[PDB]
Formats: structure tokens, C-alpha cells, sequence
């Protein structure tokens, strides 16, 4: 009766910035998803392939829990086939994605008076991320023909930017915490199951 | 130095197609957010399209399904391919570089290219002199110019002495005549003395009709 | 779609004055608001981004302020070169949904200037095409309100002339006007004296410029 550590992911004190999104692997555990699906805490609960209930009756080779913070304005980018700054340069879901995207407003936790500057996102990148790719590059982005040699200036821009969450922002600009559960199924025997 | 130069605009029949080009110099288009904005004659600015550095594209509702944005890196050029053009698409089209640092704002714009959607035909202008007279002597000042008549579509470009003469030059906005063709005048005031010493030539250019005219006045 | 309404639609002020343009958003856009300046026939120029950030290279007399739904663009001391149309633009959504305000046209007010009047009979080359265009030119006047009356020998003419006005010169803030009277060669040869009569505020009484067909 080794239950999986979903509380460590959902009830964590601090969340990762989306460009450096956190991934925790879930293996050799009994998973009770009831705690999450019958929960009034979440504003977003989209499931692909699987159904949100149906869920404690299935098994999987591995479960990946990816956590980060974006603005609610961008939550709809966490979905297959989406485009935009977040989907292109921060966190990309595959087209055959089977899993659930769970999101909730976190203004009590991630907004600070005068701005919270600990949550960043990538604005500049040469090409789109592949599904489940992670880029923690900090190199100055060269927008012009002249190189930048680690110096900022015209046509040389830092590739990351702070969200700057303030509690007075509108709900569209407020911080939302996002957890993406991916259900990996392999040849190998299943290691994560519901109480079923 | 930074430059954006638009080209490819002209006369297109309703339902037709046209590809606009935007040659860039300072920045490399491949690595930049780029945007097409349009402005109908006498009206305001209307966002048309935007392409991200990764290649993802976005279009205003007025043009989705008909316009497609693309780019050529080796040419360092942004492209706007327009299909199924309607009369409401008649406008000046600007390309602009977009920076995403505080929302999206357009920090460098080209000077635009005019796209006229009409069922009329291209017609080159006639260039006539407006000669200096005694009738044209304001004290010690003499006015002279060129009448650019009966052309379609806009625009024409008028320079003086191949660009060497720019002071006192007024190129009036074109007016649409009864006919349905455009007419325009470009005048310049000079000291009367100059009329004996310097030569005055209006250079008229109408690229929709491949017309180039150099007309000397008096 | 966010709707940006600018006020006023048009505005006139004198050199050295302080000028304020307001722009209001249909919804909360925080500080994702930019201000652009467009002079006639030239490329739009970014003045302000992020509501209050002054763009590199823009004179310090330009100031931006506001947040939420109300924003203002201020010119602390108006210059003649500042005649233009100013546009606010919203970029609130992370997905491109840009919208512009309708723009405010700012013209420079200055002292009265009377026009200089010239008249051009039709080219001899145009008369071989069977048409005659007579041009009357009003140069460097203010205010823009002038009246051009074509008189084909005290017979006031109507319906056969068009006129075009330049936009405000960005150094002396004056206007210029072109009036074109067009006739068949046949109708041109039916009359003798062609005159344009200009009435303008800077003129004690109307000024007429005339010629006679064939010198």
C-alpha cells in the first residue's frame, strides 16, 4: 500500500518557472486519483485519451507529473496542437498526448505586492520545442546580424522574462499553477495502478 | 542601420491574388517576430498578421483563410501572400519588427506599399508642364511644375532634378476624377533669377504601368 | 475584441503648448499599451511602449502614462514637426490580438499667412490631346480655409474643377492648394479670359489671377 506522492506535487510550497518546468516520476505506487478529480480546488481539468473518472480503474508503466506556473491567460496553451509563446518556447505537449492538464489560480501564493520576480518564461528562441523538451539556456539571443558576445543591447536580448505577478492584476494576468499528468504505457509490466 | 522596405503592391482585380515583399537589413527576419499591418485610405491602422521566430503564425479575423505570412532567410525577406482579395482589402501594407518584452509592440516600421483592389485597368499618366509665366511671378518668385494626369492606380512618385531639388516642392495629393482616373500636380517655387541659370526637370514614376517620364519645364 | 477609443479625434494647438491625448480600453489591459506617431506618407514611428516607457531616440517631451483602461500621451512643449496622427495600440493577450485606436490628428496653430497665387494655362502638348487643364496654385497659407472661384470671364464655373490640399508643412505649419479646371479643347476655345479668384483670411480682398487664351 505504497501510495504515490501526489501531495508532494500538487501541495508543494513553490512551483517551477515554466521554462524550467519540473518533472517528477511516479513508479511502483498505488495511485488514488479520486483525491484530484472530485476536487473543487481546480479550475481546469482536461483529460486526453483517458477520462477523468475511469482513471482509478487503469494502470500504466509510468506516470509523469510536470508542474509549473503560467498566467491563466496562457493555460489554454497547455494542450496538444496549440501555438504561442508558452507552447512554442516553454512547454509543449505531444499530439498523441494521453493524460490530464490540471490548473488552478494561485494568487494567494505567487503574487507579491510590487511584483513577484521569481517566475520566468522564455520569450525568445530560434525554433519551437519538441514535445516534453526542456530548455534552460540563458544565452543572449541574437536578433541582428552582429553577434552579442554576452552583452545586451539593440538586437541582443535576454531570452527569459519575469512574469512580475502582482495581486491587483486581472484574473487573466494572475498566476495559475499547472500540473500535467502523463500516463506512459510500455511493453514493461505496469507499475502504477489505481485501487482497482 | 535598420531598414524595412515593402514592395509588390499594385492593382489587383477583385478575387485575385498578390504577394507582398518586405526586405529587411538590420535584423535577420528568421530570428524575429514580424508583423503585417494595413491602413485603408483615410482610415486607421488595422493589424493583419504576425509570425513568431519559431514559425508559428497568427492572423486577424478579417484575413484568415485568405492571407498567409512566410519568410525567406537567405533573402532576409518577409512575405504576405494574399488570395481572394476583396475591395475592403485596399490599403497601405506595412511590415514591422515586433518585440515581445512588454507585450508585443512594433518598434520599426517600413514605409508601406499600396494595394488597390479594383476591376479597372492599369493606365499610365500623361505628364504636362506648368510653365513659369509673368502670370507666375510673385514678387521675385516663380512657380513651375508638372501635371500628372489620367493614371490608375495610385501611386505616382514625383521628384525634381533626380532628387537634387527638394526645397519649395509641393506634390499635392491625387484626386479621383469623374473619369475614374487620378490626377496630380507637383509644383516648386524658386527665385525668378534661377529660371535663367538652372534647369528644372520633373521625374514622374508610375510602376503599375512601367511608366517613367522626365519632363523639362520651360 | 478589445476596443480602444481615442480622444479627441482631432486637436489643434500652438507651438510650445502642452498637449494631452487620451485613449481608453474596453477592458483591463494593465500596461500593455503602446503609442505610435504617423506623419503623412511616412512610416509609423513607435513613441511609447509599456504605457510609460519612452522609446530610444524619441525626444523627452513625449510622455506616456496610465494603467488599466485609461491612458494618456503628453507632449510637454509642442513643436511644428509634431503635426501627425497618434495611435494607441493594445497587446494585452499573450496570443496576438492587437487592436488600434482610431487615432488623433494633431495640427499646429500659427499666425495667419496669406497665400501666394499663381495660374498656369494649359500646356500646348495637352491641347494636342483635345483637353485643356488650367491650374491655380495657392502657396504657403494659413489657416487651411480658402475659397477658389473659377471665372471663365466673370461667368462663375461649377462642376468642372477639383482641388487638392497638402498636409501641414512640418516647419512653417502652412498649407498649399491646387485647383484644376478641365475642359474639352472645344469648350476651351469658346472663351477668352480665364481667372481664378482666391479669398482667404489673410487677404484684405480677393486676389484674381487671369490670362487670355493665346496671349
Amino acid at each position: 500500500t505504497n501510495l504515490c506522492p501526489f501531495g508532494e506535487v500538487f501541495n508543494a510550497t513553490r512551483f517551477a518557472s515554466v521554462y524550467a518546468w519540473n518533472r517528477k516520476r511516479i513508479s511502483n505506487c498505488v495511485a488514488d486519483y479520486s483525491v484530484l478529480y472530485n476536487s473543487a480546488s481546480f479550475s481546469t481539468f482536461k483529460c486526453y485519451g483517458v477520462s477523468p473518472t475511469k482513471l482509478n480503474d487503469l494502470c500504466f508503466t509510468n506516470v509523469y507529473a510536470d508542474s509549473f506556473v503560467i498566467r491563466g491567460d496562457e493555460v489554454r496553451q497547455i494542450a496538444p496542437g496549440q501555438t504561442g509563446n508558452i507552447a512554442d518556447y516553454n512547454y509543449k505537449l505531444p499530439d498523441d498526448f494521453t493524460g490530464c492538464v490540471i490548473a488552478w489560480n494561485s494568487n494567494n501564493l505567487d503574487s507579491k505586492v510590487g511584483g513577484n520576480y521569481n517566475y520566468l518564461y522564455r520569450l525568445f528562441r530560434k525554433s519551437n520545442l519538441k514535445p516534453f523538451e526542456r530548455d534552460i539556456s540563458t544565452e543572449i539571443y541574437q536578433a541582428g546580424s552582429t553577434p552579442c558576445n554576452g552583452v545586451k543591447g539593440f538586437n541582443c536580448y535576454f531570452p527569459l522574462q519575469s512574469y512580475g505577478f502582482q495581486p491587483t492584476y486581472g484574473v487573466g494576468y494572475q498566476p495559475y499553477r499547472v500540473v500535467v499528468l502523463s500516463f506512459e504505457l510500455l511493453h514493461a509490466p505496469a507499475t502504477v495502478c489505481g485501487p482497482k | 542601420e535598420v531598414q524595412l522596405v515593402e514592395s509588390g503592391g499594385g492593382l489587383v482585380q477583385p478575387g485575385g491574388s498578390l504577394r507582398l515583399s518586405c526586405a529587411a537589413s538590420g535584423f535577420t527576419v528568421g530570428w524575429n517576430y514580424m508583423s503585417w499591418v494595413r491602413q485603408a485610405p483615410g482610415k486607421g491602422l488595422e493589424w493583419v498578421s504576425v509570425i513568431y521566430p519559431g514559425g508559428t503564425t497568427f492572423y486577424a479575423d478579417s484575413v484568415k483563410g485568405r492571407f498567409t505570412i512566410s519568410r525567406d532567410n537567405s533573402m532576409n525577406t518577409l512575405f504576405l501572400q494574399m488570395n481572394s482579395l476583396r475591395a475592403e482589402d485596399t490599403a497601405v501594407y506595412y511590415c514591422a519588427r515586433v518585440l515581445p518584452m512588454y507585450g508585443d509592440y512594433l518598434d520599426y516600421w517600413g514605409q508601406g506599399t499600396l494595394v488597390t483592389v479594383s476591376s479597372a485597368s492599369t493606365k499610365g499618366p500623361s505628364v504636362f508642364p506648368l510653365a513659369p509665366s509673368s502670370k507666375s511671378t510673385s514678387g521675385g518668385t516663380a512657380a513651375l511644375g508638372c501635371l500628372v494626369k489620367d493614371y490608375f492606380p495610385e501611386p505616382v512618385t514625383v521628384s525634381w532634378n533626380s532628387g537634387a531639388l527638394t526645397s519649395g516642392v509641393h506634390t499635392f495629393p491625387a484626386v479621383l476624377q469623374s473619369s475614374g482616373l487620378y490626377s496630380l500636380s507637383s509644383v516648386v517655387t524658386v527665385p525668378s533669377s534661377s529660371l535663367g541659370t538652372q534647369t528644372y526637370i520633373c521625374n514622374v514614376n508610375h510602376k503599375p504601368s512601367n511608366t517613367k517620364v522626365d519632363k523639362r519645364v520651360e | 475584441d478589445i476596443v480602444m477609443t481615442q480622444s479627441p479625434s482631432s486637436l489643434s494647438a500652438s507651438v510650445g503648448d502642452r498637449v494631452t491625448i487620451t485613449c481608453r480600453a474596453s477592458q483591463n489591459i494593465e500596461r500593455y499599451l503602446n503609442w505610435y506617431q504617423q506623419k503623412p506618407g511616412k512610416a509609423p514611428k513607435l513613441l511609447i511602449y509599456a504605457a510609460s516607457s519612452l522609446q530610444s531616440g524619441v525626444p523627452s517631451r513625449f510622455s506616456g502614462s496610465g494603467s488599466g483602461t485609461d491612458f494618456t500621451l503628453t507632449i510637454s512643449s509642442l513643436q511644428p514637426e509634431d503635426f501627425a496622427t497618434y495611435y494607441c495600440q493594445q497587446s494585452a493577450s499573450s496570443t496576438p490580438e492587437y487592436t488600434f485606436g482610431q487615432g488623433t490628428k494633431l495640427e499646429i496653430k500659427r499666425t495667419v499667412a496669406a497665400p501666394s497665387v499663381f495660374i498656369f494655362p494649359p500646356s500646348d502638348e495637352q491641347l494636342k490631346s483635345g483637353t485643356a487643364s488650367v491650374v491655380c496654385l495657392l502657396n504657403n497659407f494659413y489657416p487651411r480655409e480658402a475659397k477658389v472661384q473659377w471665372k471663365v470671364d466673370n461667368a462663375l464655373q461649377s462642376g468642372n474643377s477639383q482641388e487638392s490640399v497638402t498636409e501641414q508643412d512640418s516647419k512653417d505649419s502652412t498649407y498649399s492648394l491646387s485647383s484644376t479646371l478641365t475642359l474639352s479643347k472645344a469648350d476651351y476655345e469658346k472663351h477668352k479670359v480665364y481667372a481664378c479668384e482666391v479669398t482667404h483670411q489673410g487677404l484684405s480682398s480677393p486676389v484674381t489671377k487671369s490670362f487670355n487664351r493665346g496671349e
